[PDB]
């Protein structure tokens, strides 16, 4: 068998693989590993696509989606949620500390904060011009 | 959006989904990242799947547990990507739509280290990582 | 074949099912059939585990979930939606006018009033005074 | 919380499924009823089918989905009911819970107006509309 072994999506899923090795070839659980790797996207300004600095809806709200899923059918989600940066660990926090599985909207902030999660402004000055340049034509 | 799956020194899986969405979709829009099933699915006793690109398409077609479920009946992980995004396409032109507009990608991992992947549209490319080291592979290939 | 056919989960569903029938019964669509079937079950206020009467979250909001399917793979969903007794309804018209499958929160009610959909007051007398009731023995 | 599926004239198929949820869960908490694969999935081509029981069980194994795929592998609608629930109460003891704190169960239909339905336990009824008439009916279980 070819193990331990991690697979992500794009070319930014190269450096995000290497979070997760740090987990993986230290013999740590697959949970940690994939959660840490993501995890590098979300903080990324750069990744205009996961967490921060991600693109908004037509709004100007930036919403992110995300779910978590272990060895043994335990799952967490989190959808249409906003202000935290790491939606990921929400998901997995709503995994490990809650009766349910999914939450969005405000009852996923809700929840978020009511674990320590900070607040911040996950709308960056360039996704917010592209916006604005977007409001335009459509 | 990126989607992670991964197997440990234990041999367990696990698959972890994150994204931002469609950008300037409506307000409460969701996609497949979140959703089980759809963005991503794990069984330790067969295998994960994660996938990315249009969610629409991928909670459509609930994706994801059909890569795994394939993967279940024999198939290798390359050829669950494959038949998953085949029966995209299929819909697709049934609901008379144009698959030019579209383009998921799916990426799976078995319970024997085996990995591979498929898309509809060139372009999309994944990342794998282990003991040999780490590189950018290109889907369809390998297998 | 044996068809037209309808199935209904519950013991509400037989009184679902006359609704569907009196569609399928007519030769009618699958979709319209379904879609009123579960929407006699909304508009009920006396069956509190579907739309109007419903019991609320611990907060006391009465938040509906749905999702349709049709016989060419077009679907349709909504949750965490408040203020609208047919979340079923709302379902279909994202499937239909909506480049989207699913929406939530807000958002899903925010499209709903620009479909023509009316805000209503889902939250029940019954509905509101067992949660007060609730949160007493409950120490939320 | 209430599922409906149907196969019209026409041979079409199509579902339905509406709830509030569980009473008093957390705000923003979301349920099986609007995933699509979860507490409902359609396909034209095999056969349709809508779950009960506790929507979070339903949703980590995609119950729903399960079926019809599993349809779509051969099985009548009720081989398809009976062996995604008998799948899914090995998933419950791998995750070390009882089968009697937990209920997931479908009711299926596939193109030929065949249906099927089983539950992991007893006690849930479902209705069915057919030139026969409109009746009440109880499905198999897998805990006895």
């Amino acid at each position: 068998t070819n193990k331990p072994i991690v697979l992500s999506t794009w070319n930014f899923g190269l450096h995000a693989n290497v979070e997760a090795w740090k987990v993986l070839s230290k013999g740590g659980k697959a949970l940690d590993a994939v959660e840490k790797g993501v995890r590098l996207v979300e903080d990324d300004p750069t990744e205009r696509s996961v967490g921060y600095g991600g693109r908004p809806d037509r709004d100007g709200r930036v919403t992110l989606d995300a779910c978590i899923m272990d060895e043994n059918y335990n799952i967490g989600s989190v959808a249409c949620m906003e202000h935290i940066k790491n939606p990921i660990s929400v998901a997995r926090a709503v995994m490990e500390k809650t009766p349910h599985v999914m939450l969005v909207g405000d009852g996923a902030l809700e929840f978020a904060l009511s674990q320590g999660f900070k607040k911040e402004n996950l709308l960056t000055a360039e996704s917010e011009k592209e916006w604005k340049e977007w409001l335009k034509t459509s | 959006t990126i989607g992670m799956i991964a197997l440990d020194a234990q041999g367990n899986l696990s698959g972890a989904c994150t994204t931002s969405g469609m950008a300037y979709k409506m307000h409460g829009r969701v996609g497949d990242s979140p959703i089980i099933g759809a963005g991503l699915f794990v069984d330790n006793e067969i295998g994960a799947a994660t996938a990315t690109g249009h969610g629409e398409e991928v909670i459509r077609t609930v994706g994801t547990h059909l890569v795994v479920e394939l993967m279940n009946q024999g198939r290798t992980p390359q050829q669950a990507c494959k038949e998953a995004v085949e029966r995209i396409v299929k819909i697709v032109n049934r609901r008379g739509k144009n698959l030019k507009d579209i383009q998921v990608g799916f990426i799976a991992l078995n319970k024997k280290g085996e990995y591979g992947a498929y898309c509809i549209q060139d372009g999309f490319n994944f990342a794998v990582h282990d003991q040999k080291g780490n590189r950018l592979e290109t889907p369809g290939f390998a297998l």
